[PDB]
């Protein structure tokens, strides 16, 4: 049934991605309200459609950036993914543009925040609290990996915590349709998988060991491999050495072992049995993978939010102007979005 | 504490990988070596690609005075120094303070080679001096052609082998990704007769004898041996020896079937 | 990291020691009290200074949204929370983000009753509430007026002494430094006869009875007892027991000796 | 002999003492030609006599921003020990003199730099290195505190090393004259002994102390009380609880444990012996104290200087104007001065 469920999100996926959306909207269509976040490239705004009064988070990528970093497929990729998935515990795009200046993509607004917020605030999540947030990346992965889509941005500031108490995860910007391997050294630092630090070319494998870090840091509320320079944090990361804190549990231990694998003849998620080691697992034998997947179950946290629009969960950032520029630019490196 | 500031997002340029030499002493070329044996970027890097980074390292002069870097003048470039003494110099509120110095040795701006990296210091010469460069670029490139060459094809070596002839693409990349290299000099026994069957072996350069309690094998550039061990673990029917300088890729069996699942399995499909 | 950075001088206001009273129920008084007990600056402050202090403590009253302080806004002020919740707030680059919470309890600003120090927050009643505050000056005063209070004279006590009578005023400052203070309630033994004589003693409020194996003495405010400890190291001729609740001062006649060589010697001079 | 010594310092400084140099010069004699150090009160402004050509290191100070700061007396008390003292680790005061806007204290240019720029290069000084400093600190503390002087800001950022690689002492906004208590909260943090923390008042105790944590900090390579926050630093002064190096020698520790003691009762340069018990203390054992008073020992280390004016030994700090007003300022509050 987890096949013919997979068999049939792959038919869907499949149609969508071979006709791409294409502006659906335009900027004068929405209110800007306020910057819901930045980060090395592009933001994210809260706005306001003038007519239907619905909030959404857009995304603005100014187009000049992007060509200058070479980032131009990476957000070729997120437009062209997004608008072909669909999964529950995915943001949903709803509307994407672009002008003269910039690249727009409309998000579903969710209000609850960032997990890295609440973990922050906290310190840390129990177990049972950590384990629920998990089995919903455990089966989005299961979700992507099955259309060869991967991730490669996992980390608590980019999963995003509904009006129920669970995840969306967001920022597609790494994002990427791999058949064989891959190249690029992308990600964020404490989350790099050793093979993407060394650049012996990955596919899979990155985002189950990326999992493995976030379970490491919800849990312990910091990453397993942290250091003063970012060169001595990859020096772990490859050691791939990690020191438990003496509160985990033996099974949480044993799972981080078996994700945290340098050698890949060894890594969960890798190996003959797919996923199934990871949802077979015993820190997960309290887990109903189709309950959470129906999310029938119920969270061990509901964010606190007042009335539509409400952006008390978020931080507050320096509000910029989205500037269109009378000329257009690198009209043709976008041509396709 | 500051556990509140968000972790960056990082990202190198673009390279899809489906010339520079510039010459240097003997004696240069040893002690460059020497300083980036440590350096994680390099430590792990074969003969080979350790040789074409070392051609592709750049010389640079400096005067005496001269800014070798600024702070926060963009990482795109890792350094060694060949000769001279420099001092190293962080304005941080402020104030500028001269931090430390190099006498003739030393290294720095590593992370470059990853992704872009604004100086932390700026490095003056107080001496005429040399150095060898290296973008992160040129790096990349270096690192990821190669790669991308001893894939595509490794396997063609992997499937040329009978017993893997059924192996899904997939599947294939997933030995690729893991199978391991090994060196041997003239006369080194490469596996016991009699001992236990671990795993098998490609022969990448060179000739193995194979021999039995007795010639039975010569085994030259794209063939394997003990490759019995992937259908049977009974122990080594045969002993094999490095005739010449011998490099084999080596594949242990354990580590196949976590992968795979069982050799034979592969075998009875279609 | 940042090893080169310097250490900066710090300097609280002068105040040389050579009235406010804001009323509060028991109960505040007491959770007050509560709260302060394991903050360095009031921990070991004697039961006078606490008083006096809880006595000099304003009530701040605040409204829902109201910012109770502001980042970088100066620290002369420490708090004390005594009912309402509060968001907690840094501006760090960059960017403002709540940092944490109080829920009708909390404290901040110590290091403001030191010397000068901009808050490192911005914190925000998320409902009507209340707090205690202390100015630094304000606090400084009550603590070194005192000190400089049982000093000049806690001697006087010390200079009424017969054997300390040829102390210099520098000798005695230093025993005035170090002499401790015991309490006793109505009936302990504060002296056993035949015990060790480590120290003498000096009677600060109450009264100490001394008897023997039969009453010889009665010890009011200004009297010193155990005083044959600095002449003679025999056990104790009597034993010595508090009528009512005593405080005396205490002063170990090694230390004393380490100070300033032993007694017997400054009572040999002029 | 000491004695004989001391007794005949004591007679010069109260000579000095009791009639006070003023106005010894003024601005326009000397070209201003870099900032040498700032701090949390006034700076340093390497200058140049007109006339002689003599390079001098000029201490400024703003009369508003003292009298903002209560620090008035604090800087009569510098002036007037500064023009009464004299002794060959001190550095000397040459002139003074004050305008509608600035106090200016003239001293002897040292070029040698800050202890503190050296230490923190090298990272730390062998024991025979930090014990060259300390005697001249020892002997140092014993002047000054034979005249009832305290010093109050020992610190490595306050002692400049000499053309012969000796240490001159700088900075006496903190230094008083006190016969009994004196109650100031003021020092370096790190350098606070327990009872100018708890005020409990105090006089020469509070420089043995702070030698305790000076010689500590050399040997180390960094102070032994520190911490995240301030109030920290202060908990762990105030339990006078310390860990040593596993380098540190036997005799080194069992000085710095009787340096280092907040029970006054046990602070050496306190008892019956006073700064005896320092000076024939075991690790000084080789100390030569007349030959150190000398100057004829030889130093570990010498600075490299070039020509004289030189600043290389001296980090580069923001040059600011000397502003002088055409109003004078706070006249009568610094009368004396």
């Amino acid at each position: 049934s987890v096949k013919e469920f997979l068999a049939k999100a792959k038919e869907d996926f499949l149609k969508k991605w071979e006709t791409p959306s294409q502006n659906t909207a335009q900027l004068d269509q929405f209110d800007r309200i306020k910057t819901l976040g930045t980060g090395s490239f592009g933001r994210v705004m809260l706005v306001k459609h003038k007519e239907s009064g619905n909030h959404y988070a857009m995304k603005i990528l100014d187009k000049q950036k992007v060509v200058k970093l070479k980032q131009i497929e990476h957000t070729l990729n997120e437009k062209r993914i997004l608008q072909a998935v669909n999964f529950p515990f995915l943001v949903k795009l709803e509307f994407s543009f672009k002008d003269n200046s910039n690249l727009y993509m409309v998000m579903e607004y969710v209000a609850g925040g960032e997990m890295f917020s609440h973990l922050r605030r906290i310190g840390r999540f129990s177990e049972p609290h950590a384990r629920f947030y998990a089995a919903q990346i455990v089966l989005t992965f299961e979700y992507l990996h099955s259309l060869d889509l991967i991730y490669r941005d996992l980390k608590p500031e980019n999963l995003l915590i509904d009006q129920q108490g669970y995840i969306q995860v967001t920022d597609f910007g790494f994002a990427k349709r791999v058949k064989g391997r891959t190249w690029t050294l992308c990600g964020t630092p404490e989350y790099l998988a050793p093979e993407i630090i060394l650049s012996k070319g990955y596919n899979k494998a990155v985002d189950w060991w990326a999992l493995g870090v976030l379970i490491y840091e919800m849990a312990a509320g910091y990453p397993p491999f942290f250091a003063d320079q970012p060169i001595q944090i990859y020096e772990k990361i490859v050691s791939g050495k990690v020191r438990f804190p003496s509160h985990f549990s033996s099974d949480l231990k044993d799972l981080l072992r078996n994700l945290l694998q340098v050698d890949l003849t060894k890594r969960f998620g890798n190996l003959k049995n797919g996923v199934n080691d990871i949802k077979n697992h015993k820190w997960f034998a309290t887990t109903d993978w189709i309950a959470i997947y129906q999310r029938k179950v119920e969270a061990p946290f509901i964010p606190k939010f007042k009335g539509p629009g409400d952006t008390s969960n978020f931080d507050d950032y320096e509000e910029e102007e989205i500037r269109v520029s009378i000329n257009e630019k690198c009209g043709k490196e976008f041509t396709e979005f | 504490i500051n556990r509140f500031t968000r972790r960056a997002s990082v990202c190198a340029e673009a390279y899809n990988p489906d010339r520079i030499i510039h010459p240097k002493t003997d004696d240069q070329r040893n002690r460059l070596q020497e300083a980036c044996k440590d350096i994680l970027l390099f430590k792990n890097l074969d003969p080979e690609q350790m040789s074409q980074v070392l051609d592709a390292m750049f010389e640079k002069l400096v005067k005496e005075g001269e800014h070798v870097i600024d702070q926060g003048d963009d990482g795109d470039n890792f350094y060694v120094i060949d000769r001279g003494t420099f001092d190293i110099y962080v304005k941080c509120d402020g104030v500028g303070r001269c931090v430390g110095n190099y006498d003739n040795r030393g290294s720095f701006g590593e992370l470059a080679l990853m992704y872009n990296t604004p100086k932390a210091a700026t490095i003056t010469a107080t001496s005429p001096g040399a150095l060898w460069g290296l973008d992160r670029v040129t790096f990349r490139r270096i690192i990821v052609k190669n790669n991308a060459k001893k894939r595509k094809m490794y396997e063609s070596f992997i499937e040329s082998l009978p017993f893997l002839k059924s192996l899904e693409v997939s599947e294939r990349l997933k030995v690729v990704d893991v199978i391991g290299t090994k060196v041997y000099n003239d006369g080194e026994q490469i596996i016991a007769q009699g001992d236990l069957a671990d795993s098998f072996f490609i022969v990448e350069s060179g000739e193995v004898k194979i021999t039995m309690k007795v010639e039975i094998a010569r085994c030259f550039r794209g063939q394997y041996f003990g490759e019995l061990a992937l259908v049977t673990n009974k122990p080594r029917a045969a002993s094999a020896h490095a005739i010449g300088t011998v490099k084999c890729l080596a594949m242990d069996v354990q580590a196949f079937e976590r992968l795979l699942g069982p050799c034979m399995e592969i075998m009875k499909r279609n």
